[PDB]
């Protein structure tokens, strides 16, 4: 008999539980599992954060999980990160994109197989080189996500330069003062980070100031061409969609592969201890937790369903693939992809604002 | 006058009798001592939720005898989720949490991060120690610590010289000897350390391996590193200096008294202006639906309470406003020893010159 090593998951549906089950069973098939052999333990999301925390203890940590997969319900991963982090049990985010999960102080054992929204700056930057936009205006919401995008782009720039950064208070509906400050500047290329509703307010104000026509380039991310943002978005706008970013099934499969590889790598080392069994009466960290986190952080899985899987220094997905989308006659049209490191233009012509 | 329920939760050895002894308004407290054995997330959540579904709990006063700073994090989580006032008055429950939730009604006895950092520079100026480095982990607050120092320095006509700031990642194992390589970069004779007690235990063990604990190096840490001063890890270097609120002149009986008063006064003050107080949540299981019916309105009163002509007010950030702090020094017998008070924004030290 082998040593049985539990992996946990908090997932959206029973269907996705079964997928996780089958992924773990496949990992057992394809790995050499005389010594150690994985076992799937899963629940679905609870209705509120306190019940979810309790469930992590009662359902998962009671089974001594070495790691916990967590999907964003479509109520956040946060309670699961908190509770699991208490013990230094690693959490793998499957679909959560918010930049806040990259903060070690808050989420101190958290990796994810999708990138945070802020990493869209990586694509903007390659776009700016490609189309030789050397002077841009950056408009970001004055919240965490907005400031995260700013920091990320400013790091890449510091070739092309930002002529100015403008931040606005989230939830503001008349943005003409801010947008007037951008109109006076010379650069005509405008990059936007904002939630759905805040992008809407921007697009409206920009249209009333006639900043959405010929001359101007608008470069945004995924949130800014989603839901209601899309409904008032100007033609010619360029935006992004994370390929497979919403495919819980794809990420379950990839996350399990990575975690299974990492478990087997872990157990080549000496003096591996088990995680605590249950929460009750246990207040010490899992001593091997920090080691297992390092092994995950450095895991490389080239043959992923979502592409090439590595993690950066914050445990965020690297080599993510984006669709480059262009609003033409009010339809979203793919004009290229960012394949992880390289921009590939397809045969469909970009139509800019105006044209 | 109507009665509000207040749970007083005590973890670990405590004299309940002496407590129930230290203990005019529009409302009147019904106090309820609960003892608790464990301080894991489940035990703490389950205990408080069970309390809230048996009795009608307006507020929670929490004290423990551990060094577990995580207790404060758990309580803030519970407070924000259920919108219930919780005071962490002693132990891990009072170990500063930076960045409490927007909806938190969690308040802690003891100094903010920024105030401790201010005290630490005052100690340095007294003995003309102007050259120093900073070591922190990623423990929440560490940025607020570094920033407070930096902006005090920057705005001073004094010849401060901050030489190095180290950030230590102890979420990963140290089999590459990273922390050792970082520590071996320190030259300064004063080193300010921000981290948890358990983290400092490890950091000191490593610093010693590299010759940084002995003479020529003085380490200064905040309250939560000293923690319970009757528990002194062996790795802690003789000569360690700490700001402390561990329990010197402000005893647990008195703390529980003031805790009960703060919640009671605050509720009275609200009933008097608005002709209602918020109704005790009767469930943690239900907090998602009943949420538009709840707010943290009681906070604005929680923070402006005078009792027995003692100003007990909190900051909006949820720490005590004017704590009398005790500066302590780990002596040759490896006991913690009083060597200073920080009273009225004034530092009063015992020694003009440090003995060894
Ligand atoms: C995203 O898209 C990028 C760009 O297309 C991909 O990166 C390229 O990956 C291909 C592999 O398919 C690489 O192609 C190989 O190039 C080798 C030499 O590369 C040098 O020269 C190129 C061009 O100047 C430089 O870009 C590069 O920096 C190097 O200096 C060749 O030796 C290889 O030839 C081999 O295969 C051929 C075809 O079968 C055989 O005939 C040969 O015998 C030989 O075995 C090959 O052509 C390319 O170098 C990569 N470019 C870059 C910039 O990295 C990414 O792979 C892609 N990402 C994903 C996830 O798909
Ligand atoms: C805003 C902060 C939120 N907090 C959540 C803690 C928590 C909340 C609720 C519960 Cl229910 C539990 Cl269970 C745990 C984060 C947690 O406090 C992080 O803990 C540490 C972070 C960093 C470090 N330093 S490090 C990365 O070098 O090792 C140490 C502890
Ligand atoms: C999601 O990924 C799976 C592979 O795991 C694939 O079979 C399926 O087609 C994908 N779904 C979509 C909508 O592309
Ligand atoms: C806590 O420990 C005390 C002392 O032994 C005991 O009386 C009590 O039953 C314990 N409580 C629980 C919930 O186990
Ligand atoms: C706090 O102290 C008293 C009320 O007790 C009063 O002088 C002051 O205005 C109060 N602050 C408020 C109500 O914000
Ligand atoms: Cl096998
Ligand atoms: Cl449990
Ligand atoms: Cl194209
Ligand atoms: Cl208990
Ligand atoms: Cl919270
Ligand atoms: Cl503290
Ligand atoms: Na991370």
């Amino acid at each position: 008999d082998p040593k049985i090593v539990n992996i946990g998951a908090v997932l959206s549906t029973k269907k996705h539980e079964q997928i996780f089950r089958e992924a773990v069973n496949q990992a057992n098939k394809r790995h050499f599992t005389r010594k150690i052999q994985l076992q799937a333990t899963s629940v679905t999301h609870r209705p509120n954060a306190i019940q979810m925390a309790l469930s992590v203890c009662e359902d998962l940590i009671s089974s001594q999980v070495y790691a916990i997969l967590v999907s964003h319900p479509p109520l956040t991963p946060t309670p699961i990160s908190y509770t699991a982090g208490f013990y230094r049990i690693p959490v793998i985010g499957l679909t959560t994109r918010m930049s806040i999960y990259s903060d070690k102080s808050i989420h101190l054992s958290f990796l994810r197989t999708v990138p945070p929204y802020s990493h869209q700056a990586l694509v903007w930057f390659e776009m700016m080189r490609l189309f030789n936009w050397n002077h841009v205006i950056l408009i970001v919401s004055d919240d965490h996500e907005g400031r995260a995008a700013q920091k990320k782009l400013e790091t890449l720039l510091e070739g092309p330069k930002a002529d100015k950064v403008l931040q606005f208070e989230p939830g503001t509906k008349n943005l003409t003062a801010l947008l007037l400050e951008a109109k006076e500047l010379e650069a005509r290329v405008i990059i936007l980070s904002a939630s759905e509703d805040d992008a809407t307010a921007v697009y409206k104000s920009a249209a009333m100031l006639d900043m959405t026509g010929a001359g101007y380039v608008w470069l945004v991310g995924e949130r800014e061409i989603s839901g209601s943002a899309l409904r008032y978005a100007p033609d010619g706008i360029i935006g992004l969609q994370l390929i497979n970013g919403k495919n819980e099934s794809a990420h379950i499969s990839d996350a399990v592969a990575v975690v299974a590889q990492a478990i087997h790598e872990l157990f080549e080392m000496e003096n591996i201890t088990d995680p605590p069994r249950g929460c009750v009466g246990n207040t010490n960290i899992w001593k091997t937790g920090p080691l297992f986190k390092r092994v995950l952080m450095s895991s490389k899985y080239p043959d992923g369903v979502t592409g090439r899987i590595e993690f950066n220094e914050d445990g965020d997905r690297k080599f993510a693939q984006y669709s480059i989308m262009n609003l033409q006659n009010r339809k979203l049209v793919q004009v290229g992809i960012f394949n992880g490191s390289y921009i590939i233009q397809n045969d469909r012509k970009i139509i800019w604002p105006g044209g | 006058p109507p009665s509000i329920g207040i749970a007083v939760i005590l973890v670990g050895t405590s004299d309940e009798v002496a407590i129930k002894d230290a203990h005019h308004l529009s409302v009147v407290p019904r106090v309820e001592l609960v003892a608790m054995n464990e301080t894991d997330p489940k035990s703490i959540i389950t205990r408080i939720c069970d309390l809230m579904s048996d009795r009608k709990i307006q507020g929670v006063v929490f004290a423990d005898d551990t060094d577990q700073e995580a207790i404060a994090q758990i309580l803030d989580f519970i407070s924000a989720q259920t919108l219930t006032p919780i005071l962490g008055i002693h132990g891990g429950s009072s170990m500063i949490m930076a960045d409490k939730d927007e909806s938190s009604m969690f308040f802690q006895f003891g100094p903010s991060i920024e105030q401790q950092a201010s005290v630490m520079l005052n100690i340095m100026e007294e003995y003309d120690w102007y050259i120093f480095s900073i070591v922190t982990t990623y423990f929440p607050g560490y940025q607020d610590f570094v920033n407070k120092i930096r902006s005090t320095i920057e705005n001073s006509f004094v010849g401060w010289e901050l030489e190095e700031v180290l950030l230590l990642d102890m979420s990963l194992d140290d089999g590459d000897s990273k922390i050792q390589n970082q520590l071996k970069k320190l030259q300064s004779p004063i080193i300010l350390l921000y981290c948890t007690k358990e983290e400092a235990t490890y950091i000191f063990e490593v610093a010693n391996s590299v010759g940084l604990t002995g003479y020529g190096y003085t380490w200064i840490v905040p309250s939560l590193v000293a923690g319970d001063t009757d528990t002194v890890p062996s790795e802690f270097p003789t000569g360690l200096i700490s700001v402390s609120y561990d329990e010197w002149d402000y005893g647990l009986p008195a703390r529980v008294r003031d805790g009960i008063a703060i919640i009671t006064t605050a509720a009275s003050d609200m009933l008097s202006e608005h002709s209602f107080i918020p109704e005790p949540k009767s469930s943690c299981y239900n907090t998602h639906e009943k949420r538009i019916y709840q707010s943290n309105m009681l906070n604005r009163y929680l923070i402006n309470v005078t009792f027995e002509g003692r100003d007990l007010s909190f900051s909006e950030d949820g720490y005590q406003m004017h704590p009398k702090l005790v500066i302590i020094l780990l002596n040759k017998e490896r006991k913690w020893e009083r060597v200073g008070k920080w009273k009225d924004k004034s530092l009063q030290m015992k020694y003009y010159v440090w003995p060894r």
